[PDB]
């Protein structure tokens, strides 16, 4: 019938900066000689490759850059053992998101950045601009903004809970008509939890 | 990419009568985003519908919107003189926005027969070098017609140009104008020159001639 | 309230650049974004790009990525588009407008009233006007040709002012030379054409002429 579905990777990572490049990893157990790389989006492509094939799994690196909006969208690899192209099962989505092309936000803690265990944090994320959602990654939570607050800003609260232990975090912005297109990255903020005396 | 197709392209319906047109999208569009704009030639567009069903400000109630996922319309419930426009649906779901091809309104009326007329060519043209013809077509309706020029009874092309008004507001009738551009050597080598119109409310298709002479 | 004053008609030549600004009264300036339409004659509207006064920061359209600039003043509330390389298909109406909300994705409610760019490497002249004989019972028809000028904007009145009813002033065509041609006629009794002088006025403010030409019956 049809072939099982290929494995989709992103290296580094899912978001890349504008003006980088990402390589999208296909591989499989099949012995695929083609692969096909699709992303549906603003602008619809589908790139193809050949597939090396080394100690029983055939693999290909898509090389997607020098990153632009056109390249972001949702990516789903194909692989096909004939041609003139019987396509396998798609693999898994893989959600590719540029970076960097907007105001920073800013990334706050309430009621601090170090807090004692038990005592809840939350953090702020603000901007002057009316972005419609913002992203919260610890090293992915998206959450809705509110209209216009303090200083004409618009902001969204994510609150860590009781137990978060903590970590690094960093904030970006994004509208709504454009899913794959986020601001630069806010300053990263170090949230410390330390154990009540 | 969103490709937003409004039918029918254009449409006219008399005064009181009810009105519907249609704006089909290529992909699914968010209810909230999808917008109805008015334009009237030389003015700017006016928000009209705002997330497929809520009238802006402004707006008459006999005015409605609706649509979900591609399809969506808007009509209007008697037609009014004012409601003659070109309305534009717009999506905003997905950037970039886009806008539809439009859809003309107008004001359908009884037919009426065009008055031909035609103008020779002015002494001081012909003293420049160059013959312009006109024939004129005067408060017809419908706006469908046809203008031949016979130059010695031989149909012409290539040297016609034709110019349609809109409609006028009391009449609510087009008018026409075809003009022929010679040059002054070709307009003093042949005699008779005549326009012949086509439409309905014409019996038979109608002939205005004149010689150059006098 | 709420208003956009955008610039006037502009003209310019092929390969060269224009810019025309898209000025705001009545809301603050920064907190709103600002949209940018493309509109040929007889087609709908393009969306060319957007732009936040606050941060500057913008969002192209794919296909005026390379077309258009936009920038924004502050100080003067003021937005500018910038469209280089010009050929004559950037020919058009563009539009300036603001969306209900801070949301750029919320409904453009006001809009600007346009300026009009004509991209011709076409001569500024002024136009010749040849009378359109009566030509004889009933109601006889009369006009002016408004022949060869460039650029578009020619206004015709009659006697004046003081005649109104009967005329038909058509759209002006553009031929090929790259100059444009009208017409406007008016219909009259066929008995006042021995009582009155019917005359037609006929202005061209960019090459700054003005002519009145007198429309008799004639041979
Ligand atoms: C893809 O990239 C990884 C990391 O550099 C490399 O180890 C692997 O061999 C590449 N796969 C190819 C070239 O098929
Ligand atoms: C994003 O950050 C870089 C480096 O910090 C900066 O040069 C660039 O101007 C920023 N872009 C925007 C849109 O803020
Ligand atoms: C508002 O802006 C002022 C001036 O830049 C700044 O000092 C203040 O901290 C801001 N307040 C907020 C963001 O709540």
């Amino acid at each position: 019938g049809v072939h099982r579905k290929p494995s989709l990777l992103a290296h580094p990572g899912r978001l890349v900066k504008s003006e980088e490049t990402v390589i999208l990893q296909c591989w499989s157990d099949v012995r695929f000689e083609h692969f096909l790389l699709h992303r549906e989006g603003k602008f619809k492509d589908t790139l193809h490759l050949i597939g090396e094939h080394h100690d029983g799994v055939s693999k290909a690196n898509f090389s997607i850059g020098p990153m632009m909006q056109d390249l972001a969208g949702t990516y789903r690899c194909y692989g096909s053992v004939t041609h003139s192209y019987q396509l396998s099962a798609p693999s898994d989505p893989l959600d590719i998101v540029i970076t960097g092309l907007y105001e920073k936000p800013s990334l706050s803690a309430q009621p601090g950045p170090t807090v004692l265990a038990g005592e809840s944090v939350t953090l702020s994320c603000s901007s002057r601009s009316s972005y419609d959602m913002y992203h919260l990654s610890r090293e992915h939570e998206c959450r809705f903004s509110a209209g216009p607050k303090v200083n004409g800003t618009f902001q969204a609260d994510f609150p860590l809970g009781p137990a978060t232990h903590g970590g690094t975090y960093r904030c970006f912005g994004s509208f709504r008509d454009s899913p794959y297109e986020w601001s630069n990255s806010s300053d990263p903020l170090l949230v410390s939890v330390i154990g009540n005396p | 990419q969103i490709v937003l197709t409004q039918s029918p392209a254009s449409m006219s319906a008399s005064l009181g009568e009810r009105v519907t047109m249609t704006c089909t999208a290529s992909s699914s569009v968010s209810s909230s985003y999808l917008y109805w704009y008015q334009q009237k030639p030389g003015s700017s567009p006016k928000l009209w519908i705002y997330s497929t069903s809520n009238l802006a400000s402004g707006v008459p109630a006999r005015f409605s919107g609706s649509g979900s996922g591609t399809s969506y319309s808007l009509t209007i419930s008697s037609m009014e003189a004012e409601d003659a426009a070109t309305y534009y649906c717009h999506q905003y779901h997905r950037s970039p926005p886009t806008f539809g091809g439009g859809t003309k309104l107008e004001i359908k009326r009884t037919v009426a027969a065009p008055s031909v007329f035609i103008f020779p060519p002015s002494d001081e043209q012909l003293k420049s070098g160059t013959a312009s013809v006109v024939c004129l077509l005067n408060n017809f309706y419908p706006r469908e017609a046809k203008v031949q020029w016979k130059v010695d009874n031989a149909l012409q092309s290539g040297n016609s140009q034709e110019s349609v008004t809109e409609q006028d507001s009391k009449d609510s009738t087009y008018s026409l104008s075809s003009t022929l551009t010679l040059s002054k050597a070709d307009y003093e080598k042949h005699k008779v020159y005549a326009c012949e119109v086509t439409h309905q409310g014409l019996s038979s298709p109608v002939t205005k001639s004149f010689n150059r002479g006098e | 309230e709420v208003q956009l004053q955008q610039s006037g008609t502009v003209l310019a030549r092929p390969g060269a650049s224009v810019k025309m600004s898209c000025k705001a009264s009545g809301y603050t300036f920064t907190s709103y974004w600002m949209h940018w339409m493309k509109q040929r004659p007889g087609q709908g509207l393009e969306w060319i790009g957007t732009i936040y006064p606050g941060n500057s920061d913008t969002n192209y359209n794919q296909k005026f990525k390379g077309k258009a600039k936009l920038t924004a003043v502050t100080s003067t509330n003021t937005a500018y588009m910038e469209l280089s390389s010009l050929t004559n298909e950037d020919s058009a109406v563009y539009y300036c407008s603001r969306p209900t909300t801070a949301t750029r994705s919320s409904a453009m409610d006001y809009w600007g009233q346009g300026t009009s760019v004509t991209v011709s490497s076409a001569s500024t002249k002024g136009p010749s006007v040849f009378p359109l004989a009566p030509s004889s019972g009933g109601t006889a028809a009369l006009g002016c040709l408004v022949k060869d000028y460039f650029p578009e904007p020619v206004t015709v009145s009659w006697n004046s002012g003081a005649l109104t009813s009967g005329v038909h002033t058509f759209p002006a065509v553009l031929q090929s030379s790259g100059l444009y041609s009208l017409s406007s006629v008016v219909t009259v009794p066929s008995s006042s054409l021995g009582t009155q002088t019917y005359i037609c006025n006929v202005n061209h403010k960019p090459s700054n002429t003005k002519v009145d030409k007198k429309v008799e019956p004639k041979s």
